[PDB]
RNA sequence: GGAGUCGGCAAACAGACUUUGAUCCGGAGAUCUCUGAAUGGGGGAACCCACCUAGGAUAACCUAGGUAUCUUGUACUGAAUCCAUAGGUGCAAGAGGCGAACCAGGGGAACUGAAACAUCUAAGUACCCUGAGGAAAAGAAAUCAACCGAGAUUCCCUUAGUAGUGGCGAGCGAACGGGGAUUAGCCCUUAAGCUUCAUUGAUUUUAGCGGAACGCUCUGGAAAGUGCGGCCAUAGUGGGUGAUAGCCCCGUACGCGAAAGGAUCUUUGAAGUGAAAUCGAGUAGGACGGAGCACGAGAAACUUUGUCUGAACAUGGGGGGACCAUCCUCCAAGGCUAAAUACUACUGACUGACCGAUAGUGAACCAGUACCGUGAGGGAAAGGCGAAAAGAACCCCGGAG
RNA sequence: AACCCACUCCCGUUGAAAAGGUAGGGGAUGACUUGUGGAUCGGAGUGAAAGGCUAAUCAAGCUCGGAGAUAGCUGGUUCUC
RNA sequence: AGUUGAGAAGCUUGCUGGAGGUAUCAGAAGUGCGAAUGCUGACAUGAGUAACGACAAUGGGUGUGAAAAACACCCACGCCGAAAGACCAAGGGUUCCUGCGCAACGUUAAUCGACGCAGGGUUAGUCGGUUCCUAAGGCGAGGCUGAAAAGCGUAGUCGAU
């Protein structure tokens, strides 16, 4: 998710936003281990995801 | 900026291709080219059982050096070099026989 | 537990040998879970995730294995195993 | 015959380990002697 | 340790030279005791060990004078 | 900036990213596990066990902050003991550890030489320890000269291996006077200067941009080499491209360039500091025992102090190599000061009548590694297909070797 | 007997072993043997004392420095006329 | 290989190799090895010689396999049995089990292996730790002592056997 849209949510907005992408991170390593991940790219792109709503999340202060 | 680059016309000069005009495919690193229909190689691979297999001879392309081509002027049909002129907004790639961009 | 806790401390079911027999004649699931969890932990998670009722859970840690190359000697990540009982008759999905 | 070696890791920690070497000042000395070389182990 | 606490006297070294002028390292020590002294301010006894030449000091400036000056320079008493 | 990208050994198979500007480079920010000065308490480094405040869950917790010691300051408090002292808590600021060398101090050898060896030398070297800085130290005459004068300190070249010193052996070794580098002094009737903030301008550094001019022919796997003819030059002995290129590529001379950080110099304002109060007393001088002066007690001046003593007050005091008289020259017992000088663990650029894999760093290669030792510690060997993997499809023998 | 020791012969001596083995031998409730943890060390420690032992090293351990110590003594010193 | 000088040596060429060399005269040296019980690497002789590590001991049959004295199973002999059988602790660290292998390792061969590759395998309120307590001993706020580093030590808090 681009940083531009993110700055216009709000706390009590991005923290669904981190809760729900915990959960998708969560499936995809249940699919990694018992074999049926084909999309193999989104393990990475989920990381980066969680990482750029908790700095924006530190910069609501 | 580079002055060869992908899908342009170009002249191989020096080589065993020399002579010949193609096109660029690929821009590869330690300054080196795949121009397409020039430097043809067959590959023997061995179909081992692994895996399935690739096939048995295969031709390809071998790259070349950047500094082994030119790009063709379709004005005068020879080889010629490029450089930049100057920019307003924006650099653009021209010759440096005829001053005109290259397109 | 806080709620980003849950999410990180099962790592994905094990199968084996050993494990599949375990899962149909005593509807007990192996696990592998993150090395600075407990027992207390892994129990939650697995009521939260999954919507059953465990009953116990058992832990151990796996030492990895070392695997010797010509650059010198190497070994793999030490890991941590859990056996979760369920309810008698109740069936753990993903 | 009994050797010289007798092994045991709790002797082996209390004489030559990490925070043995650190009590002192000679231990000090040692300590920063190896990081000057390059030592990998740097202690027992 | 072997200091004197008015004057800085210490340790110091030198030689014994015998008759052959064979020379040993050696060391001077100062001639310190411990004393009371009586504060007339503080209707206190106050105890240092000072040397023999610190003792002389105390006579001649007073002992108001020299315990000013220990406090200033932050040694405790 | 301007088209490819998902680091290397080290390749393949997959999944993707994007001219709506990606990988990549630079400034700033966020995150920053455990150990380690390690600092909440312990520990066998990377482990174990806690307490307090605030917020949130209902079960067996979570989140965010605090809790080492010492020094200085301040507030409260309070023994013997009446007053108040020691002592006890709470806050603020600072310190602690690491680093190759240079600097200033504390302690301080021996082998060796003397063709033996004690004085002497090696040498105030090696080594250990403690502080400080980008430099440090020293510095503004109680200094030298010689009846003429000089004018703070530091460093270089001479005087000169001279005068001296020395079991007068081996050895050690000045100064006066000259030639240079640098230029500077200011205060205790409170100053130059330095530090930190705030502002006046300039210049650099952390990335980048443009950057001239060649064809034909022969041999050749491949021309940059042959033969012929040109062009550019503030750019012509750079690197590499299939053999030797100023004009093929990247560069080069020369011009440009910064949202934002760092640094230096410049204004002119404030604050602190310089700072020791008031011109110097247990001080100058002396006796005994030692150190330093080139000077080893020697006619032995001068400095310094472990022990013991002890003045005068500008009509006064210190020096001028025992000592006296006369002259000359200075004013100790209170401070602060740039430059010239020393060094390189570290970063960049250029260079070499340096090495070229038994050489050059121990180390061109996954090296302070493998290995050896309980440990401190010691410590290797090992580079090259080809221009391009085009790295040998397929058949036969052989154990699907 | 176990356990601790080490008096004799032989073998082995390039050993199965940088101090052993087979036969015999001494003590075996004590001044006994032994496990774990700890303390004392280099002109120093410890020693029912052999100058013994202090990591296969002891009439003064090992390691790194002074250090390329000193060697009137051995050895060596490279093409031609 | 030929040829030229009195010598150190020079010159011309056939084959190999595949990219560099340096006339002349000067200038600088890490400038010339057979020895130093010299240093490093490679290779000889001894020599296909000694030896193959307790003198408890082996014989058949079958299977697998390219190939069985040594592997697996069966029948039959031997040896230990206060151990040469089991189990704790220290120490070691994947050597444990399975599938696939035999180049190197195994003092012979190997289809076998504590060997190579890849998977799998260790489940505790009661067992052993940790947590509680202390011994010898260590460290030790303040403290006393000491040129500096530091020594000893009180409150305390570590330390199992
Ligand atoms: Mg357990
Ligand atoms: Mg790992
Ligand atoms: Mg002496
Ligand atoms: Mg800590
Ligand atoms: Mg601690
Ligand atoms: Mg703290
Ligand atoms: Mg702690
Ligand atoms: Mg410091
Ligand atoms: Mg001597
Ligand atoms: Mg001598
Ligand atoms: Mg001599
Ligand atoms: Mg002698
Ligand atoms: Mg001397
Ligand atoms: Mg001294
Ligand atoms: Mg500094
Ligand atoms: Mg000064
Ligand atoms: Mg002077
Ligand atoms: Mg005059
Ligand atoms: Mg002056
Ligand atoms: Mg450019
Ligand atoms: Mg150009
Ligand atoms: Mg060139
Ligand atoms: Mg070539
Ligand atoms: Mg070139
Ligand atoms: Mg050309
Ligand atoms: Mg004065
Ligand atoms: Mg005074
Ligand atoms: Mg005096
Ligand atoms: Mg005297
Ligand atoms: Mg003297
Ligand atoms: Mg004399
Ligand atoms: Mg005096
Ligand atoms: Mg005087
Ligand atoms: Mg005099
Ligand atoms: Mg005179
Ligand atoms: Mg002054
Ligand atoms: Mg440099
Ligand atoms: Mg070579
Ligand atoms: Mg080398
Ligand atoms: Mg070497
Ligand atoms: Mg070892
Ligand atoms: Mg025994
Ligand atoms: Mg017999
Ligand atoms: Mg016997
Ligand atoms: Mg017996
Ligand atoms: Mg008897
Ligand atoms: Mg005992
Ligand atoms: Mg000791
Ligand atoms: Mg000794
Ligand atoms: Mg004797
Ligand atoms: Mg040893
Ligand atoms: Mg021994
Ligand atoms: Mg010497
Ligand atoms: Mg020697
Ligand atoms: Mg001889
Ligand atoms: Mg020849
Ligand atoms: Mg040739
Ligand atoms: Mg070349
Ligand atoms: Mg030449
Ligand atoms: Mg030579
Ligand atoms: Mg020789
Ligand atoms: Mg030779
Ligand atoms: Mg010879
Ligand atoms: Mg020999
Ligand atoms: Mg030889
Ligand atoms: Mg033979
Ligand atoms: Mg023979
Ligand atoms: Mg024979
Ligand atoms: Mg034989
Ligand atoms: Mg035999
Ligand atoms: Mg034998
Ligand atoms: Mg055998
Ligand atoms: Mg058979
Ligand atoms: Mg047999
Ligand atoms: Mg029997
Ligand atoms: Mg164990
Ligand atoms: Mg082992
Ligand atoms: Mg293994
Ligand atoms: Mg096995
Ligand atoms: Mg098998
Ligand atoms: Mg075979
Ligand atoms: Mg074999
Ligand atoms: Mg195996
Ligand atoms: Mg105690
Ligand atoms: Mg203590
Ligand atoms: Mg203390
Ligand atoms: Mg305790
Ligand atoms: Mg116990």
């Amino acid at each position: 998710m681009k940083a531009n849209e993110l700055r216009e949510k709000s706390v009590e907005q991005l923290n669904e936003q981190l809760l729900g992408l915990l959960r998708d991170q969560f499936n995809l390593r249940m699919q990694k281990a018992t074999g049926q991940l084909g999309q193999s790219h989104l393990l990475s792109q989920v990381k980066r995801d969680i990482a750029r709503v908790k700095t924006v999340l530190n910069q609501q202060a | 900026m580079q002055k060869i680059r992908r899908d342009d016309e170009v002249i191989v000069i020096a080589g065993k291709d020399k002579g010949k005009r193609g096109k660029v495919l690929k821009v590869l690193a330690d300054d080196r080219l795949v121009v397409g229909g020039v430097n043809l190689i067959k590959r023997h691979t061995k179909p081992n059982p692994m895996l399935g297999q690739q096939g048995g001879i295969v031709e390809k392309e071998a790259p070349l050096h950047v500094s082994n081509v030119a790009i063709f002027n379709t004005e005068t049909s020879k080889a010629d070099r490029v450089g930049f002129k100057v920019e307003d907004g924006k650099k653009i790639r021209v010759f440096k026989s005829t001053q005109k961009p290259v397109q | 537990m806080n709620q980003e806790r849950v999410f990180k401390v099962l790592l994905g079911p094990h199968i084996s040998e050993k494990a599949t027999g375990l899962a149909d004649g005593k509807s007990q699931f192996v696990f592998k879970v993150a090395t600075d969890a407990t027992k207390l932990e892994i129990k939650k998670a697995v009521e939260s995730l999954f919507s059953v009722k465990v009953q116990r859970v058992t832990t151990l840690n796996v030492k990895g294995k070392t695997k010797r190359t010509a650059r010198g000697l190497g070994k793999r990540n030490d890991w941590k195993k859990a056996y979760i009982a369920l309810q008698p008759g109740q069936d753990l999905d993903f | 015959m009994k050797r010289t070696f007798q092994p045991s890791t709790l002797k082996r920690a209390r004489v030559h380990g990490f925070r043995a070497r650190m009590a002192t000042k000679n231990g000090r000395q040692v300590l920063s002697r190896r990081r000057a070389k390059g030592r990998k182990r740097l202690t027992v | 340790s072997r200091v004197c606490q008015v004057t800085g006297k210490g340790p110091v070294t030198g030689n014994n030279i015998s008759h052959a002028h064979n020379k040993t390292r050696r060391r001077f020590l100062p001639n310190l005791q411990h004393h009371r002294f009586w504060v007339e301010s503080e209707k206190r006894f106050v105890r240092l060990r000072v040397s023999a030449k610190g003792m002389r000091i105390i006579d001649k400036r007073g002992i108001e004078a020299v315990l000013a000056d220990l406090r200033a320079r932050g040694e405790k008493f």
